[PDB]
């Protein structure tokens, strides 16, 4: 009644089968994710495969996909960068906690889009207070990472974690979107190393707050 | 001259403006169509050990 890889197999005969919409193969990566299927890479194959297959999509089933593309670690360039399609059209129809789940899968992605990257950031420095300071480096990691080098972004960002203290893994983003932007504003970056002292969760920003100050090079902390 | 009293249209005559063309078979219509869709199905079935979906949408290995 605990069965994991027999759910694997109903999984996989959901998604080989011939008109999977979008909110079948949205949930069927969710799936994958929440199961944590790196060793199964067919599966998640035939998933992308079916996700640029679907033509179908809404704003939800565009977040649950994209997120599930971006912290399972799959990577396929031709399935994701062909999903901004979705997203540019989607863009205002999305709320800014799902914009900010686009950004960053379709920029950590490395999808050079910059017609997306133009209007996501202009709803992030218009409507800045609807934003949650963890979903401006979110954006902040898209664009800077989807190869824009937008500082109209880099300073509105600035002014919000000055204002609002932020989590530990929402500023070891912040820090590396503005590692890749080169921009080393002690000004913010200051603001964002008082939120390394609760404690962090995961290694894995630690380690990324490491390489974001050693590549501005301001001291370890 | 009692051979021109005689319909001077020839036995072959007839037979060759009354049979004019070889008609048309009725199995040869299933017998071209299956070769053709015998085609159809080795290409495009799923099943089939010659298919093209896996040259036309490679795979995601």
């Amino acid at each position: 009644e605990n069965d994991v890889p027999a759910i694997l197999k109903e999984i996989d005969s959901l998604v080989s089968r011939e008109a999977v919409s979008a909110k079948e193969v949205s949930d069927a990566a969710v799936a994958l994710t929440y199961l944590q299927v790196k060793a199964n890479r067919r599966l998640w194959g035939k998933v992308l495969e079916k996700a640029g297959a679907a033509q179908d999509y809404d704003a939800a089933s565009l977040t649950n996909l994209l997120w599930a593309i971006n912290t399972g670690g799959v990577e396929h360039f031709k399935t994701v960068a062909e999903l901004a399609g979705p997203a540019v059209s989607l863009l205002p129809s999305l709320s800014p906690v799902q914009l900010s789940i686009v950004v960053e899968a379709l920029g950590g992605a490395g999808v050079k889009n910059y017609e997306l990257y133009n209007k996501a950031s202009a709803v992030v420095v218009s409507k800045i207070g609807e934003f949650k300071p963890a979903e401006i480096a979110r954006v902040l990691y898209g664009v800077a990472f989807g190869g824009v080098n937008d500082v109209a972004l880099a300073k509105a960002a600035g002014k919000v974690f000055a204002s609002t203290e932020v989590d530990s893994r929402t500023a070891a983003q912040a820090l590396y979107a503005l590692a890749k932007l080169g921009r080393a504003d002690k000004a913010t970056v200051d603001a964002l190393l008082k939120s390394f002292k609760k404690g962090t969760e995961s290694a894995s920003d630690a380690a990324a707050a490491s390489f974001a100050l050693g590549s501005l090079s301001f001291k370890a902390e | 001259d009692r051979v021109l009293s005689l319909p001077a249209v020839s036995k072959n005559q007839v037979l060759e403006n009354v049979f004019h063309t070889a008609p048309k078979a009725p199995v040869e219509h299933l017998e071209k169509m299956v070769s053709a869709n015998s085609k159809v199905y080795d290409a495009l079935n799923l099943q089939s050990k010659r298919v093209l979906i896996w040259q036309v949408k490679p795979a995601l290995f």
